[PDB]
């Protein structure tokens, strides 16, 4: 990896010949070229050519470092050296903070650290507040960095203010370049203490000092900039601070004044050359090399990366000739061929110009099942060897079926958005149709005979190809780890969760009419301290509160937890098929785990549930499966619900039960005899299940067993595990600047709880054999599965690593292995 | 694979992460050779209830396709999980040429912990002769269209 | 504030003027050939190294050669003043 | 009255800045850093082995054959974060590459010996910065039919940055 | 200066500017760059152009330019702690370009 | 919402607050229920016992 | 109360425009230029007598 250089480029450099990346030196007519260091530099930069550059301990800022811009390419050149850089970005997303993640997993050498902060340069505040972030201690929340290089880039586009529009984003824009980026470098000198670490700036200057047209303030900007040249002799932070100033060629990149990539080419032909993004940053990057370095702690440096732009008279000119002759070729050629393609559409005629257009062909979604494709049998016999034979089929276990019902959808649209992070076209008309935006219209459609899908809204045809582009943008906001939108929750308000406040009275309140029996309870539950009176003219009875009884005020209170993983906004069972009846009964959670159930049962290849009754007998078909706490709407019902006396179902304790499920699914769908069992893992329920479903199998107690999990979330669940503090707090992850999308963190290094979500979870599970005598799909084979309970506490909350039974095992002395393994 | 429960806590990333490790250590993995570990929690959140189906409906789809998701939210891997050299952490979907099986941990309040383990389909049906093999892959097929 | 470890920085003229003191400390430490070897006491800084940094997980007011500085002058100094009066 | 006419005052105070200001200014200059929201990135050891892997795959779907140059930019990514554990972690892949599934396989297996072996070397050493993406030039043509369409193509002469440097010794005083 | 004396202007057109108006700030090293530095530069530069920016758009005949005349200086930072007077006063250069 | 005032009080800093006409109230009641029998534990259980 | 957190809100605002520019610049860009404060100076025809 390390070559050696014989040959220094310096020598290639043509007798006085100016290269193209020069250092410039000073002397009292002013700045020249220099060979002996621009020499240099050269030959530090064809080491890092072939050999390269190290950063190792070297603390940076980096400023204005966008996406597509310059200082994001010095970054991935910083952090592949061994940087420790700190970053900003005048606007702070997640799609910012996610490209910059993908940039330090992408070139993170070993050593290295990033950080992203917000941070407006144009603020006196932000960059008072940004220095001490950086040079104050851990202990009092800073960072104990010691600044070794800045980069202060950040630029704001302006464009068109000529002399006379000088406005107030030229002034922003002239406080953002120069005003206050001097301050940002007062300010950490003022935090420097020691003189041995000097912070080498580099100056984003310019050879384009108002020699191009309308741009506002951003000369006056860039050229008050090389004051500090000067500057670093006549004050006092000649050790502190080492001015190292860059003059940045044309850079055909994009954003700042890329305005003008169809030029590059045009200018190039002078013998002048521009560079790429990448090009721009590897010749700033060389202004690292530790030789270099020592060199800016003594004398100011200015570096000279234009490339020979400076030995053209009125730039300006040329450049305003070139577009212009690039657009007036540009619209001629548009022109004449508009022209000549009307005349021949005049000549011909327009009967057969229409036919040379093609006649291209529109795409469809395709919606498949597509069971598990199948190897074919000696295919198989080399994935896996003589293991023919060998096991018992009637006692494996095998995951025929599964289905789900998520803040994704199915498992389908969720296993897309998952592995792919974008709907494909058909998990895009799929979330539509399960989030209501289209429905499967048939018929008449306005006289005309229509068999296709329609806008739900509108009721108006839609192609398959607009289902993405005219949805896709509402179904990812209304899908997945979102705010709570109260109309899922019959009004719950996370911002006015409403509690009512025990409250003596005072004075007796004014007399108000009301029912007999109502005022006789009145009576009967407050004693003396009320009255009650008959109306002889109606019957019923007025009552009157006296003064020292108890009432009850309503008041509500700002909640934290505000995001949580709805079930898609607009899902709804009758797009499924549930009759209206069962819907309007039983709790929101029984709707999920049939609507899950169902197309389970399909993911097995079974449409009818008596379907197994051709091979199995009634009494082994079971349903293992149960919740966690599910009922929650019910249980409120019948706890906080009947205390107020709101009008609630008669008979709802029937379902705020745990099996009530497993019920619904039996009388609905299987009206089996099956083993009925119902586990509760509150949070790993859905996994004992499986447990409970094999123990039962091989038991031979069933066939098919039904296993799976589900769950509701509501608000009196949401409270309780808050005040647990067990999910992330929704207002803390907001000053934090974490968006709803990423606040469920796993694994992270400042994850801070978790983030609840509602729906269910089906599988079939059966036997192998009758699996494939049924010819079903068998999508798994659950080998192992088991339980633990972890070790004595007083805790019930914190974990334990009980489950690693599963794996303990002998290991006293291994002379003779066992022989059982071969 | 190991299908995380990865609830986004404070201890439970700690301690799924340390079991994973200690068993794979005592079951004597070829060292250099982690499991991956899915977080779906991320992207699905945390069903307090059934987060076993969703995170066995994505074991199985693995299986099925042999991609890997990924925690698209990894923003940085808590520094203290290095010292678990049997595990790895993605952050981008890798499709690979096939899963042999996956492991399902699951944790849950007052210590009832889970785990299963789902191996792949294929080497099932190697367990059988060529003839019932051939004769279900047809009724398969025709389920399929039916089903379809 | 007796930290855990302390950094030492080579800077701009001065810093070389200070990596140079370091260097130039040889100490003899006689080996099995008893050659009056005048070698280096850190092998670690050269004409390269930029900054060297110094640890000790107690803390460096307990690093022998960071002590006794300390020591002796806490010592002359209460010496010192005493013998002011 | 008294705070609405206070509230008066301060109105006819606060217009003065935006009237000497503008507004553009005045929203750009609101302060946005907020010590909260930073968000450091450092666990690139769990990243190397990502990336291995990743890199693992990709060569074997042929998705990046040798000759790429991608293929060697992130091979000198990975050995800039080569850590002893991840010698082992592609030691065993390489180890377990069943070359007997086809050939990408074999050109898998010996990558990733060669990238071993490298590792093995630059462990211990400083990590370095080695651009070796392919430079390119601006080409900007006009469509035949009119259209200005800028495409950043490869150079043909100057494909390293070795050979960049030469190019920039050549300069334009004698261009 | 550019009304008309009808309603209250003056008739006037400039035949030469002389902006020389600025404030004495010192003792602001570049650490120190205070208020008072900012405003000197609002003084000196950018509402300096503005006047400029602004006789111009009143001027409507290109037969009767503006000789502007600018107190530029020949130290650009080379004296010691005047605040922004450096990049305020060669700042003023530019227009030679513009 | 509007239905209610509050009003601090600055010898004290803790409010006043008055129930305005229109809001809605919460007011106990006890109805005479059927139930009246269940098996108990017998009376006088205790776990300290235990 | 409602003019008096408006006031409230108002002062949030400007505040943070003095935070931003600090006093001095504040107080220097208060303008001053008055039509009716002119003074022209024209009768030479009498001094020079
Ligand atoms: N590229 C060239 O040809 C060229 C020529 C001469 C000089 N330069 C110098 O080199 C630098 C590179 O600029 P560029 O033209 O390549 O790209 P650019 O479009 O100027 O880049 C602007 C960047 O600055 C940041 N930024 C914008 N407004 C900000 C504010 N108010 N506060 C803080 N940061 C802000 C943005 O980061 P976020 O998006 O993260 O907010 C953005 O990525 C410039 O600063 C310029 O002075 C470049």
């Amino acid at each position: 990896d390390k070559t050696s250089i014989i040959q220094p480029v310096s020598s290639t450099i043509p007798s006085q010949t100016i290269p193209f990346l020069h250092i410039q030196k000073k002397t009292k007519d002013g700045w020249e070229y220099n060979k002996k260091l621009s020499s240099l530099y050269l030959d530090g930069l064809e080491s890092a050519a072939i050999n390269g550059l190290t950063f190792k301990d070297k603390y940076v800022l980096v400023t204005g470092a966008g996406a597509g811009s310059i200082g994001a390419e010095i970054l991935q050149g910083l952090i592949s050296g061994g940087a420790k850089v700190i970053v900003t970005t005048s606007r702070f997303s997640k799609k910012v903070t996610e490209y910059y993640q993908n940039m330090y997993a992408r070139y993170g050498a070993a050593g290295s650290t990033l950080i992203v902060v917000p941070f407006n340069q144009g603020s006196k505040q932000d960059v008072d507040a940004l220095v001490q972030y950086i040079y104050d201690e851990p202990k009092k929340g800073g960072l104990g960095w010691d600044l070794d290089a800045i980069i202060p880039f950040a630029a704001i586009p302006e464009n068109g203010n000529g002399l006379d529009n000088i406005d107030s984003k030229s002034e922003f824009a002239h406080r953002i370049m120069l005003t206050n980026l001097l301050r940002l470098l007062g300010a950490v000198k003022s935090k420097k203490t020691t003189d041995t670490r000097p912070a080498q700036c580099i100056l984003p200057l310019s050879p384009n000092h108002g020699t191009f047209g309308f741009d506002g303030l951003y000369s006056e900007s860039k050229i008050s900039l090389e004051t500090l040249f000067n500057r670093w002799y006549s004050e006092d932070w000649g050790s502190k601070l080492t001015v190292c100033g860059a003059v940045i060629g044309w850079t055909r990149g994009t954003g700042l004044m890329s305005a003008n990539n169809i030029i590059a080419e045009g200018i190039e032909k002078l013998g002048v050359r521009t560079f790429s993004q990448k090009e721009m940053a590897f010749n700033i990057l060389g202004l690292l090399t530790p030789e270099i370095v020592q060199l800016c702690q003594e004398e100011p440096v200015m570096a000279d990366l234009n490339g020979g732009l400076q030995f053209i008279d009125n730039l300006k000119d040329f450049t305003s000739k070139l577009r212009t002759d690039l657009l007036e070729t540009a619209d001629i050629r548009r022109a004449v061929s508009i022209e000549s393609a009307i005349e021949q559409k005049v000549v011909n005629g327009d009967n057969v110009d229409a036919n040379y257009s093609k006649v291209m062909v529109e795409p469809r979604a395709n919606m498949k099942f597509d069971f598990p494709t199948l190897k074919s049998y000696d295919e198989i016999k080399q994935i896996a060897p003589e293991l023919e034979g060998m096991l018992d089929l009637e006692n494996v276990v095998v995951v025929t079926g599964f289905a789900e019902v998520g803040p994704w959808g199915n498992s389908r649209t969720r296993w897309e958005m998952e592995a792919y992070g974008e709907f494909s076209l058909e998990g895009a008309i799929e979330m539509a149709w399960i989030m209501g935006f289209i429905k499967y219209h048939n018929g008449n459609l306005k006289g005309k005979p229509y068999s296709g899908w329609v806008d739900a809204k509108t009721q108006t045809p839609i192609d398959e190809k607009d289902i993405k582009s005219k949805y896709e943008e509402e179904i990812l906001e209304h899908s997945g780890i979102r705010l709570i939108e109260p109309e899922l929750f019959n009004g719950y308000d996370p911002k006015k969760k409403q509690m009512i406040q025990e409250v003596v009275v005072q004075h007796d309140l004014e007399p108000f009419e009301c029912s007999k029996e109502t005022a006789e309870q009145y009576k009967h539950e407050h004693g003396e301290k009320c009255e009650i009176f008959e109306i002889e003219e109606s019957g019923e009875y007025t009552v009157r509160i006296l003064k020292g009884a108890t009432l009850y005020v309503p008041k509500a209170l700002r909640f934290d937890r505000l995001v949580a993983g709805q079930i898609p906004t607009g899902w709804d069972a009758r797009t499924y098929g549930i009759p209206e009846d069962t819907i309007s009964q039983v709790d929101p959670i029984t709707l999920y785990v049939l609507v899950a159930t169902v197309e389970a049962l399909l993911s097995a290849g079974i449409t009818d549930p008596y379907e197994f009754y051709k091979y199995v007998h009634v009494s082994e078909v079971g349903n293992c499966s149960g919740s966690g706490m599910g009922g929650v709407s019910a249980l409120r019902g019948m706890f906080k619900d009947r205390y107020a006396d709101k009008p609630v179902q008669n008979d709802i304790l029937q379902e705020s039960f745990i099996n009530t499920m497993s019920a619904w699914v039996n009388m609905l769908l299987l009206s089996s005899s099956g083993p009925i069992k119902t586990p509760v893992g509150a949070c790993a329920t859905a996994v004992e299940s499986v447990d409970i479903g094999i123990e039962t199998i091989l038991s031979g107690k069933a066939k098919v067993v039904l296993v799976g999990g589900y769950d509701d979330f509501q608000e009196e669940g949401s409270y309780e595990f808050a005040n647990m503090n067990a999910t992330s707090n929704s207002i803390e992850e907001f000053k934090h600047g974490r968006t709803p999308k990423e606040m469920s963190r796993p694994t992270t290094t400042t994850r801070n709880g978790f983030m609840e979500a509602q729906g269910s979870g089906i599988q079939v599970i059966m036997t192998a054999d009758l699996a494939l005598k049924m010819g079903v799909p068998i999508h798994a084979v659950l080998a192992m599965t088991a339980t633990a309970t972890d070790k004595i506490g007083r805790s019930v909350p914190a974990p334990g690593k009980g489950i690693l039974t599963t794996a303990r095992e002998h290991h006293g002395n291994l002379k003779y292995p066992s022989p059982l393994l071969n | 694979v190991a299908s995380f429960h990865g609830t986004s806590t404070v201890a439970n990333d700690k301690n799924e992460s340390a079991t994973i490790n200690n068993m794979m250590k005592h079951l004597g993995r070829s060292e250099g050779n982690p499991v991956f570990g899915v977080f779906q929690k991320y992207l699905t959140g945390h069903p307090k209830g059934a987060a076993g189906a969703w995170m066995l409906n994505g074991a199985i789809q693995i299986l099925e396709s042999g991609l890997v998701p990924g925690n698209r939210n990894a923003d940085n891997v808590d520094k203290l999980l290095e010292q678990y050299e049997y595990v790895l952490y993605p952050s981008r979907s890798i499709q690979t040429d096939g899963i042999k099986a996956v492991s399902v941990t699951s944790f849950g309040f007052g210590q009832k912990g889970a785990q299963a383990v789902v191996v792949h389909p294929d080497y099932l049906f190697a367990v059988l002769d060529r003839s019932t093999y051939e004769e279900y892959a047809t009724k398969v097929s025709a389920r399929n269209k039916k089903t379809y | 504030n007796n930290p855990n470890e302390l950094t030492i920085h080579f800077g701009g003229a001065k810093g070389r003027a200070i990596r140079d003191n370091y260097i130039g400390m040889m100490f003899e430490t006689i080996g099995e050939d008893g050659a009056l070897k005048s070698e280096k006491i850190f092998k670690d800084i050269d004409e390269t190294t930029t900054s060297y940094t110094f640890v000790s997980p107690t803390g460096l007011l307990s690093a022998t050669q960071f002590t006794q500085p300390a020591l002796t002058l806490m010592e002359k100094a209460a010496y010192e003043d005493i013998k002011s009066k | 009255i008294k705070e609405k006419e206070a509230s008066a005052v301060l109105q006819k105070e606060l217009d003065l800045w935006e009237a000497e200001h503008g507004e553009f200014y005045a929203k750009g200059i609101q302060p946005t850093f907020s010590a909260l929201k930073s968000r450091t990135y450092d666990s690139y050891w769990n990243w190397a082995r990502q990336d291995v892997l990743s890199m693992y795959f990709d060569i074997i779907f042929g998705k990046l054959t040798s000759v790429d140059r991608e293929t060697i930019n992130q091979c000198i990514q990975i050995m800039n974060r080569a850590n002893p554990t991840l010698i082992k972690f592609m030691q065993y892949h390489i180890d377990h590459c069943p070359e007997y599934k086809g050939e990408t396989y074999k050109l898998a297996k010996r990558l990733g010996q060669q990238l071993i072996d490298n590792c093995k070397q630059v462990l211990t050493e400083d990590p370095v910065y080695k651009d070796v993406s392919r430079i390119t030039g601006p080409k900007t043509k006009v469509s035949a039919k009119g259209n200005i369409e800028y495409e950043e193509t490869q150079k043909d002469s100057v494909r390293k940055f070795e050979q960049y440097v030469y190019e920039m010794a050549q300069g334009g005083a004698m261009t």
